[PDB]
Order: structure tokens, then sequence, then C-alpha cells
């Protein structure tokens, strides 16, 4: 919630700072800077899928107990 | 080569300047719609986070 | 509170491409005068090898030499 305004400020930023400054070495350090934010976005963003990822393990152990049930039942009932 | 062909540098320095002025112009007219551009895509999102224009707008 | 990696932005207006250059540059009233010199030079002569000059351009005993050579008047 924090990087993103501050990606899009910097975006608006280095939208003027063109103007105030062309011929500045820091234009370059903003892209880089924003290559950066790009860089850090998908890192953070990542943290995510090995969480997600367990989640995904857990309905197969819990799917075939579901299953299992219903073909002891229903042999029981045949 | 201008001398070759034979006619005063008057002419010569009337068309340099005629075209450092279109392209003052040209430079004048992108910087104004980028500077509208601007001010368009502020004023159009102003609702999004009141506080983050008020911080900007402070700064400036 | 302060977002990351906020600075100072430049000086308000410092020098740009978006001011008058020229009248800041002081060449105003020469393009005010300016918006043939053969012609020119025509009303100091007659008229305005010339392709032999040229190329003598594009590579860039007076007294004796009027002894040394007499030409007949008829």
């Amino acid at each position: 919630r924090k990087l993103n305004m501050s990606i899009l400020i910097n975006f608006l930023d280095l939208l003027d700072i063109l103007i105030r400054s062309p011929g500045s070495i820091k234009r370059e350090e903003k892209l880089e800077d924003l290559k950066l934010l790009f860089v850090h976005v998908h890192h953070l963003i990542n943290e995510y899928r090995p969480h997600q990822a367990r989640e995904t393990l857990r309905v197969m152990m819990e799917v075939q107990k579901r299953q299992r049930l219903e073909t002891a039942e229903r042999f029981q009932k045949h | 080569e201008y001398i070759d062909q034979g006619r005063n540098p008057q002419l010569y320095t009337k068309e340099c300047l005629e075209r450092a002025l279109a392209k003052n112009e040209q430079v004048k007219g992108k910087i104004d719609t980028m500077k509208k551009f601007k001010s368009l895509l502020i004023q159009e999102l102003s609702k999004v986070f009141p506080e983050d224009m008020a911080k900007y707008r402070s700064i400036r | 509170g302060p977002f990351y990696l906020m600075r100072e932005l430049p000086g308000s207006t410092e020098l740009t491409g978006s001011t008058n250059l020229i009248t800041h540059y002081n060449l105003e009233q020469a393009y005010n005068k300016f918006c043939d010199l053969p012609g020119m030079i025509d009303l100091p002569g007659s008229h305005d090898r010339s392709l032999i000059e040229k190329p003598p351009i594009l590579s860039s005993g007076t007294m004796l030499a009027g002894f040394r050579l007499h030409t007949g008047p008829l």
C-alpha cells in the first residue's frame, strides 16, 4: 500500500524533473530507481506464492477422505 | 555553397530565424500539451486518495 | 507517512527549453529585422569560371610581373 503511492509519485516527479533539469544526471538514476522499484514489487508479491502453494497440498489430503468414506458406505449399501 | 549560387546572407538569416522559431513553437506546443495532460490527470483522479493529493500540492 | 524515496526537486525555474531562448540570448532585434546580395553586389557593379573560382575555394613581383609580359595594343 505504501510502495504504490511512491512509484506513482515518482512517476509524477519524474515527469516534471525533466523540465526542472533536462541535463541533470539524476533522471537515469530515477529510471533505475524506477527499475529497482519494479524489481521490488515482483519480489515482494512472490512472497505469497509459497504460502499459496502449501494450501493446494491440504485439499488433496482432504478430498480423498471425502472420497474414501463415500466408497465404503456405497459398498456397504451394495 | 550559398555564396556559390550567389545571394545575400540576409535571406539565409531570415530562413534560420524562421526555422528556429518553428522549432521553438513546436517545443512550446509539446510542453503545453504535456503540462495540460498532467493537470487533467491530476484533477481527474483527485478522489482516489485525498491525503496523497494534499501532500503533492504541499510539496509541489 | 513520507513515501519511500522522496527527494528534492530542482530549482524552480533554471535554464529550460520552455523559456524564449532568443529573447534571453539578446537576438530578438535581428530576428525582427529578418522576419539577393549578389543583387546588392550587382548594384555596385554590373551583374552577379565562376565554376573555376568555386573549385579553387572548395579545397580551402607586381612591378616585375608587368615588365615581364607585354601585350600588343592592336
